[PDB]
């Protein structure tokens, strides 16, 4: 619950969906 | 400015489907017809098409084609006598490469096809002869190729 | 108790469906002239 | 040469010397680019501006167009160097 | 555009090219089905 | 301990990610569709490039008046 | 016996100083005469017109060069792709004009390597071993005969092709750039990965055995004296440098196994260069990299600019100035 | 973003103007992108650089070509600078249609949306419409 | 005159290869 | 203005991927020869 | 189980085609199934390019590189190239589409059912890798099969309706080859020329008589050959230089297939008569020669005299001589002189282009396909822009020529170190040490020392 891979694992994978998101809905802009 | 929801189309089926950058339409965006959902022109008899089938400047210069032709073409025995074959093969394919085309848009009774059919090969037996060199066959089927051709334009 | 043969399975199918998105949004929408 | 001093008739003014301008400089005259200043810049030195009309074959059509936008020619020495590619100089 | 009698079945035709690929995937599919024995 | 290889397996494992993962995957999503990216990073919107009056780019010109330069070429 | 069978066994033998083989005997004459021909033109030969303008190029010591601007001049553009031997010249003097060395030169090298290939391959059969060597040197010579004789096939004279020099590699990378955008195709992302990693992984290896030595030498001589010719001992400590590597890095990357590691090695610079080679050989047909201007637009329909437009900036700039006056039209087909 | 101030073009030899629909501007520049890409990619002219499609050069043309009415007219007779001679066997055109099977499928719209697109074209690049490489 | 220099560099570098080859320590 | 042609070009690419995997599992769950 | 695992055959999972080598019913089925692949390929493709056909662009505006086989074999095409109906090209398609079930099935059947090995209950069928008769009878039957394929070719252009050819009196046209040459000295004429420029080796024949007579006197080689090879041995000049085993027969395919697929890129790049230009586009040479003879043209009419207009360098704007006397175009296209195509011989004189033609003898179709093919010169990007390196996004067209070209150079390439590899390969199996140095008897050791 507090072991350093959990840590180093969460930190390196919550970002990586938010970015994940945020590039599929930069996908469908158009100007 | 402060604040706006960026304009989405999700493959142009939900959204707005025309913004001059879609891509992947197929149509879907215009009010008019297509040939095919793959192509950038409409179709070619349609209503609004402003080049007909037929018309009077066809027939004026496919009539032009042939007539300059056979001007053309009665200049073969004079390169002949002379040896000079290689105006011979300049000359038929010079100015007479129309000539298919105008006499297969021409034709159109089954008597005409044949003769057309003539003198496509007594042309192509005059090049051949032209190409081997020998005078009495490509004089002979130069003569050939005059005498269809003035018969073809009789015919017409 | 997913076998290890499934999930890789599922894995490749997301990731090459993100993939096929990428492109398809490159040869239409923004930076598609 | 470095220096050349009759570089503004070449095209960048409203004036056109007739000995060594390349066709392009006849382009800001409506009416006069393919034959009249075809026939202009294929034919011999002009002592003046009055020699142009003696060019044979200018028909009475040319002569108008060449009259109405006399005033802004000019003859000036050949230049051998400029005189040679009056139809393609390499600018395009 | 096909004869007019099977126009319908277009969308099978413009997948059809692509088959002969995923028969190269199946190969490892099935390696991978007897756990690569 | 308790490695990836039998993780990857655990049932609760995979329902407590179920619930978590599309909560992120939405706010991102929402992220970018609201336009609050926009106003956190100062990117311009594809219609604010040019304004009305300002038809040339807008380089920064000075270095401790970057802040009104900024201001002014944004808006004002 | 006879006396065929006395050459045979003389050719093939393995007690020579160096092996002959049967590959070498079209290996030695061509290397010898490239070589004699390419020293000889570099140091002593006249002006070559090589773009077929009548304006020639100097490249040579004697006429006003030194080691880092001489070159041998590619033939003529007049030529083309045509065979133009010694014998075909009216005298030796034209024949130099015209670029005549650069075609014996470069036919007779490319024999040469090729049977280097083979004698390669030879020797290891003859030795016994494992016959996969000269597919590893295929590669090299796979990159310079692409260059050398493929790029003058596709664009149609042999003027196109590397000069030997210096700053003719120079010249032509740069003109290859401004004329088919590399660093935009992925076969040269492909081999500029492939030099990388090459060295990132002969340095790693290098490091990770010279620190697993043991102790044999003490202070006062240096320590490559340990090792004795005929020696056994792995090319590692186990222990030490397992778990350095595992310890560096996340624990589940670790090489155990050196067959493996050495084939890893031998594989990747390998793949890397073939397929630049094949980039280069494939460009030689105009299919250029991507291709990325004025992609970007706003609302209204202005154009912003990326970086890939400042490169086209820096490619027209290289394309409006080379070969000044060889061209005529406004297209470069 | 394109307002009607900018889809507004002059569209008669007097000074008439017509607002442009949206979607005769997307219809226009696929039509042209597609039929005379090809030789006049960028407002130039490939096989004849001397004659090209900015406005300067189009206004100082013979019969004038600086409005919709003028372009559509040339695309259904083409004449040369000075409009002296007809080109039209050397030149894409409704009147030499069987020569250039790409012109058999024409309508007037069509032709109007590639006017239109040629005319808008000048005042969105700007100084880019058959500027050249410099630009 | 400095084509003597640039040859005589080439040319020595040529002689210690060949010596290097050629007269070298056996491996044993 | 529906665009029928993505949805059936959607459908026939997700059956035809489908089917090799089927009779793969089929094979399977049958004791056949795999 | 045995036979399909490491443990009895070594050969692991990502070698494991290599345990069909002495087990000859199962890859009897292998090679059938990827022969009904090849087939499905084909007549899928087919299909597909028929689907998206557009009849106002030339064939080769619209990335097709199937249709074009069948036009020019004379399936659908009229006077001077253009396509008047698909038809053909659908039922091309069907009946390769059809087979193609036939021959899975027999491969699937052959593969998965079918004994093990056939040399138990057919012994027609069977062979050893060693068995030298055997392997010269199964060379002899498929090359049989070869030469009758090329006598159809020949029976289809000579009676079967006929080939486009480019160089007919008149424009492009389908007719009848009714006068094949058939003496050696031309053939083997063009199969002995030189590679270089000038000659070409076999992509410069232009002109179909010698097609014909080429793939007539193939399959009479052909057929000839198999029948030799089928009633004899190998003598004993060839028993002692070759490697008699499995693998050694797939390197000696190898490097003839490397080198044909060589062949054909170069074909698909030079040639003009079996690839006519109204169906694939211009040639490289082609579209700069077009180039300046459309300046040459626009030039004259401007009112210059082009024959002694200087260039820069002054050698000569628009015309000059070849290094061996011909009357050629100027500039950097100098390197071009070689070309040969329909629409320029109108011009060409018995010492090269004719000055008095040139003056006053160009037509104006002459005039719009030289400007054509300039504006169609093939050059593009992998995303299928088109034009020089530094265009900006307008066309959307690579040309055929390029895409052929590029992929069966990049095949011909990697069969080439596929001879390498399997070959080496092949000859240290058979020698005896291809899993490594038997450290027991070590050859080294025994030698002289150096
Ligand atoms: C065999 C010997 C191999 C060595 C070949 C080196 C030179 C190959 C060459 O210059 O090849 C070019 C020739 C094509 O010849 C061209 O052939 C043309 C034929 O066109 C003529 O004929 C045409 C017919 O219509 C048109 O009319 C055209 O206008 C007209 O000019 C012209 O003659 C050109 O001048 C002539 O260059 O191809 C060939 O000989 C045919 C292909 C030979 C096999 C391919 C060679 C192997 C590939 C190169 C090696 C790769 C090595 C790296 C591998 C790793
Ligand atoms: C793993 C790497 C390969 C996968 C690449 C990603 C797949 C999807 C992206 C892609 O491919 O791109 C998507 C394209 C489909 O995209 C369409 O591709 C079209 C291709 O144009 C074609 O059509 C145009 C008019 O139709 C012109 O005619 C043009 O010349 C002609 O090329 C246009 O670009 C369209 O705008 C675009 O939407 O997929 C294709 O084309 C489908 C073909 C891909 C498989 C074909 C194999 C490649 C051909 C062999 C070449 C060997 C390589 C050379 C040697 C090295
Ligand atoms: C007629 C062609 C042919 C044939 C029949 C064979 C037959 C054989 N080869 Mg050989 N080979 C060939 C050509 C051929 N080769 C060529 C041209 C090369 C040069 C690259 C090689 C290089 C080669 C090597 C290096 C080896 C063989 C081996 C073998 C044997 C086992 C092969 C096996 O199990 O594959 C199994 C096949 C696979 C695991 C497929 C792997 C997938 C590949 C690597 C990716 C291909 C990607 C492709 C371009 C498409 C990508 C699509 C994607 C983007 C979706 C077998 C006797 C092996 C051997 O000696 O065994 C004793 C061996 O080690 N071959
Ligand atoms: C053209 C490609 C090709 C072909 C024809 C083959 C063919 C073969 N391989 Mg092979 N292989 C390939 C690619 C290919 N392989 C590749 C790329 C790899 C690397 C992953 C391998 C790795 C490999 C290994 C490791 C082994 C084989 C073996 C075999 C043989 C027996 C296979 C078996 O028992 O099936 C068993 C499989 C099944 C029962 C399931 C598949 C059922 C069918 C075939 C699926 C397709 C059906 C089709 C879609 C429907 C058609 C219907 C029709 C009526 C129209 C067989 C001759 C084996 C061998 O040597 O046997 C002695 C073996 O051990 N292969
Ligand atoms: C190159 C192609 C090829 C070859 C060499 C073979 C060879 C063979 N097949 Mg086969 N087959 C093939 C293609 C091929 N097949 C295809 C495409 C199909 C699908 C229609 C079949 C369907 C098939 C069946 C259904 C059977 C065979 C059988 C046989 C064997 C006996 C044939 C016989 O007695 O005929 C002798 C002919 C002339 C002397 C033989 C090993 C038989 C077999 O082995 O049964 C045990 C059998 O029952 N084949
Ligand atoms: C992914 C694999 C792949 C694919 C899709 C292609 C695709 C293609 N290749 Mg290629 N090739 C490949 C790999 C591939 N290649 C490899 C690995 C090599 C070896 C390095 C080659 C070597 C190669 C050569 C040497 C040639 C091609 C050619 C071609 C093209 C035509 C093929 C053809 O018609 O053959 C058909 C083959 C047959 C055996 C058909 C036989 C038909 C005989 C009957 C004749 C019909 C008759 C006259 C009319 C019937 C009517 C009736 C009334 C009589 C096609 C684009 C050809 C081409 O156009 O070059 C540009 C060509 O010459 N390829
Ligand atoms: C695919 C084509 C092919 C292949 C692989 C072979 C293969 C072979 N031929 Mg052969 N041959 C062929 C076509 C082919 N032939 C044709 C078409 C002819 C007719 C011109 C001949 C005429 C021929 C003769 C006259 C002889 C061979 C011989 C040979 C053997 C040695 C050839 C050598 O090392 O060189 C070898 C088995 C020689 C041999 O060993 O005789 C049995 C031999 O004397 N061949
Ligand atoms: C719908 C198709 C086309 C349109 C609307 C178009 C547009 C125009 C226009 C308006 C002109 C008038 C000259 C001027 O602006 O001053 C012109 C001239 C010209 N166009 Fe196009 N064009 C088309 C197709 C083509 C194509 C495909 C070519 C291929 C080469 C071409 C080549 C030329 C040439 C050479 C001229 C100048 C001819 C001369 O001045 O004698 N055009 N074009
Ligand atoms: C052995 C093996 C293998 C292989 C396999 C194979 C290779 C197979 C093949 C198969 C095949 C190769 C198949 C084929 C099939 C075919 C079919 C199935 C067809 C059908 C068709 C149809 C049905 C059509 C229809 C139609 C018509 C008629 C008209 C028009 C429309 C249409 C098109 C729809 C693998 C690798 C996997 C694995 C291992 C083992
Ligand atoms: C069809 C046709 C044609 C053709 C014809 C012909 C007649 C061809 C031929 C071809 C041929 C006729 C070819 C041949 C080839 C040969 C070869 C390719 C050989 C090789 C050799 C080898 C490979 C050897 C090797 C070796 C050595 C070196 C020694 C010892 C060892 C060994 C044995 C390994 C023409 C063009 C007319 C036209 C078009 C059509
Ligand atoms: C013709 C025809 C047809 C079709 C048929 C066919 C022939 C099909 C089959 C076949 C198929 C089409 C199959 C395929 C499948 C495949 C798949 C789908 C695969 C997948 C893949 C994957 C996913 C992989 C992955 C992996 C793994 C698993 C492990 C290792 C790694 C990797 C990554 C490789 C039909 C019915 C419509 C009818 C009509 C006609
Ligand atoms: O030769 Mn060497 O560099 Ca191939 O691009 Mn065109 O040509 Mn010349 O110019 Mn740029
Ligand atoms: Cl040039
Ligand atoms: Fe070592």
């Amino acid at each position: 619950i507090f072991t350093f891979r959990w840590l180093a694992v969460h930190g390196l994978a919550i970002p990586t969906v938010f970015f994940l998101g945020g590039i599929t809905a930069m996908q469908f802009i158009q100007r | 400015a402060a604040g706006e929801s960026p304009r989405f189309s999700v493959f142009g089926v939900i959204g707005d489907g025309t913004s001059y950058s879609e891509g992947a339409a197929y149509g879907s965006d215009q009010s008019a017809e297509t040939y095919s959902p793959y192509s950038v022109y409409g179709k070619v008899g349609s209503k609004d098409a402003l080049f007909e089938a037929g018309n009077a400047g066809e027939i004026a210069r496919k009539k032009g084609y042939i007539v300059e032709s056979q001007k053309r073409l009665k200049n073969l025995p004079g390169y002949v006598e002379k040896k000079q074959w290689f105006n011979v093969k300049d000359e038929l394919t010079r100015y007479m490469y129309e000539t298919r085309g105008a006499v297969r848009g021409l034709a159109q009774t089954p008597e005409q096809k044949k003769l057309a059919k003539a003198f496509f090969q007594a042309i192509e037996e005059a090049s051949l002869q032209a190409t081997l060199k020998n005078g009495d066959k490509c004089a002979a089927a130069s003569a050939d190729s005059i005498k269809l051709l003035d018969q073809f334009y009789a015919s017409l | 108790r997913v076998p290890l043969w499934l999930v890789g399975l599922v894995g490749g199918f997301a990731v090459i469906t993100i993939v096929s998105l990428f492109i398809y949004g490159s040869y239409s929408g923004l930076g598609s002239s | 040469v470095v220096d050349y001093e009759n570089v503004a008739l070449l095209g960048g003014s409203q004036t056109v010397d007739l000995n060594n301008a390349n066709v392009r400089a006849y382009l800001r005259m409506p009416g006069m680019y393919p034959a009249a200043a075809g026939k202009i810049v294929t034919h011999g030195p002009y002592k003046s501006v009055a020699d142009v009309y003696n060019i044979p074959g200018l028909t009475n059509a040319e002569k108008e167009v060449i009259k109405k936008y006399e005033s802004r020619f000019t003859a000036k020495a050949v230049a051998p160097e400029y005189a040679i590619d009056r139809i393609n100089n390499g600018l395009y | 555009r096909l004869p007019e009698a099977y126009v319908v079945f277009s969308p099978l035709v413009d997948v059809f090219p692509v088959i002969p690929v995923f028969f190269l995937l199946l190969a490892f599919v099935w390696q991978a089905a007897v756990g690569f024995r | 301990e308790r490695p990836f290889s039998d993780i990857i397996t655990s049932v609760r494992y995979w329902i407590i990610h179920t619930i978590t993962i599309p909560s992120l995957f939405v706010s991102g999503w929402l992220f970018i569709s609201t336009g609050l990216a926009y106003d956190v990073f100062g990117t311009p919107r594809p219609n604010e490039y040019f304004t009305q009056d300002r038809q040339q780019v807008p380089l920064v010109n000075d270095r401790f008046s970057a802040k009104q330069e900024l201001e002014d070429l944004t808006k004002g | 016996v006879s006396l065929w069978e006395r050459f045979c066994a003389w050719i093939t033998s393995t007690e020579n100083r160096l092996y002959i083989g049967w590959f070498g005997c079209l290996m030695f004459p061509t290397l010898l005469t490239a070589t004699s021909c390419f020293i000889i033109a570099f140091i002593a030969a006249p002006p070559v017109d090589i773009d077929g303008i009548r304006e020639p190029v100097a490249g040579s010591l004697l006429y006003g060069n030194n080691i880092i601007s001489g070159a041998v001049i590619p033939s003529s553009n007049a030529i083309g792709m045509h065979f133009y031997p010694i014998w075909e010249a009216a005298s030796v003097d034209e024949w130099l004009y015209n670029g005549g060395p650069y075609q014996l030169i470069v036919l007779h090298f490319l024999l040469g390597v090729a049977s280097y290939m083979g004698r390669e391959w030879e020797l290891s059969y003859r030795l016994g071993m494992r016959p996969w060597i000269f597919v590893a040197f295929s590669a090299p010579v796979a990159a310079a005969s692409a260059v050398f004789l493929v790029y003058p096939i596709g664009q149609g004279s042999f003027s196109d092709g590397m000069p030997l020099g210096i700053s003719g590699t120079f010249n032509f990378m740069l003109v290859f750039q401004a004329e088919h955008n590399i660093l935009m195709h992925p076969f040269h992302m492909a081999g500029v990965a492939g030099v990388f990693g090459g060295s990132l992984f002969s340095a790693m290896h290098g490091s990770l055995v010279t620190s697993s030595l043991i102790r044999e030498t003490t202070e006062n001589e240096s320590t490559n004296y340990g090792y004795k010719f005929g020696q056994e001992e792995e090319t590692y400590n186990i222990v030490a440098a397992h778990g350095y590597f595992g310890r560096l890095i996340f624990q589940y990357a670790s090489f155990n196994n050196s067959r493996a590691l050495h084939f890893f090695l031998a594989l990747w610079p390998v793949l890397g260069i073939w397929l630049t080679a094949m980039g280069i050989s494939t460009m030689a047909f105009n299919l250029n990299g991507f291709n990325f201007n004025q992609s970007v637009v706003d609302s209204q329909g202005r154009v912003i600019n990326t970086w890939a437009d400042i490169i086209n900036r820096a490619d027209l700039g290289m394309e409006v100035m080379h070969e000044r006056n060889a061209h005529n039209f406004p297209l470069d087909l | 973003d394109l307002d009607e101030a900018t889809r507004t073009v002059v569209t008669d030899s007097s000074g008439n103007t017509t607002v442009l629909t949206p979607e005769q501007v997307k219809r226009g520049k696929r039509l042209f992108n597609a039929t005379c890409g090809a030789c006049h990619t960028g407002g130039i002219t490939k096989t004849n650089p001397n004659v090209g499609l900015d406005p300067e050069a189009l206004s100082l043309a013979t019969p004038r070509r600086d409005n919709i009415s003028a372009l559509v007219d040339y695309l259904k007779n083409p004449t040369t600078y000075d409009g002296l001679e007809s080109i039209a066997e050397i030149h894409p055109s409704i009147k030499s249609a069987d020569i250039y099977p790409r012109m058999r499928s024409l309508t007037d719209e069509d032709l109007y949306s590639i006017a239109g697109h040629i005319m808008l074209q000048p005042k969105i690049v700007a100084e880019k419409w058959g500027g050249g490489k410099i630009y | 005159m400095e084509a003597l220099v640039y040859t005589f560099l080439l040319i020595g570098t040529l002689m210690v290869i060949f010596f290097a080859v050629f007269f070298r320590d056996t491996p044993r | 203005m529906v665009n029928w042609q993505v949805i059936g070009q959607l459908v026939s690419t997700g059956a035809i991927m489908l089917l090799g995997p089927a009779i793969i599992i089929l094979l399977a769950l049958k004791k056949g020869n795999l | 189980i045995a036979g399909r695992d490491i443990e009895s055959t070594g050969f692991a999972w990502w070698s494991g085609n290599a345990r069909l080598i002495n087990v000859s019913g199962k890859l009897l089925g292998a090679h059938v199934a990827h022969a009904g692949l090849m087939v499905f390929w084909a007549g899928a493709m087919i299909l597909f390019e028929v689907s998206h056909f557009v009849p106002e662009k030339p064939l080769y505006e619209q990335g097709f590189i199937c249709m074009q086989h069948l036009a020019t074999l004379g399936y659908g095409i009229g006077p001077g190239g253009e396509i008047t109906s698909t038809v053909p090209y659908f039922a091309v398609g069907v009946i390769h589409l059809i087979s193609s079930a036939v021959l899975g099935f027999g491969g699937i059947y052959h593969s998965l059912l079918g004994p093990d090995t056939l040399e138990e209950s057919f012994p027609f069928f069977g062979y050893d890798w060693r068995d030298k008769n055997k392997m010269t009878t199964i060379l002899g039957i498929h090359l049989c099969l070869l030469g009758l394929g090329a006598l159809l070719l020949v029976a289809k252009a000579m009676y079967l309706g006929g080939v486009y050819d480019t160089w007919a009196p008149g424009g492009g046209d389908v007719r009848y080859i009714t006068t094949p040459t058939l003496n050696p000295i031309v053939i083997f004429g063009y199969v002995f020329r030189s590679p270089f420029g000038g000659d070409g080796w076999v992509v410069s024949v232009n002109n179909m008589e010698d097609l014909v007579g080429g793939h007539i006197w193939v399959g009479i080689l052909c057929i000839v050959g198999g029948v030799w090879h089928i009633f004899t041995k190998p003598f004993s000049w060839a028993r002692r230089a070759f490697v008699w085993s499995g693998e050694a027969y797939l390197s000696y395919s190898l490097a003839a297939i490397s080198l044909m697929g060589f062949t054909a890129s170069l074909y698909a790049w030079y040639n003009n008569t079996a690839y006519p230009s109204e169906l694939y586009g211009p040639t490289g040479p082609e579209a700069s020669q077009s180039q300046a003879f459309t300046f040459l043209v626009r030039d004259q009419r401007l009112g210059a005299n082009v024959s002694s207009a200087q260039g820069p360098t002054g050698l000569g704007k628009y015309l000059m001589r070849s290094p061996s006397g011909e009357i050629i175009f100027g500039g950097e296209t100098m390197r071009f002189w070689d070309l040969r195509a329909p629409w320029v011989e109108p011009l060409r004189g018995p010492n090269g282009l004719d000055i008095n033609k040139i003056k006053n003898d160009i037509q104006p179709w002459q005039e719009r396909r030289a400007a054509e093919y300039m504006t169609h010169a093939p050059l593009g990007s992998l995303n299928s822009v088109g034009g020089v390196a530094t265009e900006i996004n307008s066309v959307n067209y690579v040309s055929p020529r390029s895409w052929l070209c590029c992929s069966h150079f990049f095949l011909g390439f990697f069969f080439l170190i596929g001879h390498w590899w399997h070959s080496g390969r092949a000859r240290a199996a058979a020698a005896g040490f291809e899993k490594g140095i038997n450290r027991a008897n070590e050859p080294v050791l025994s030698m002289r020392p150096i």
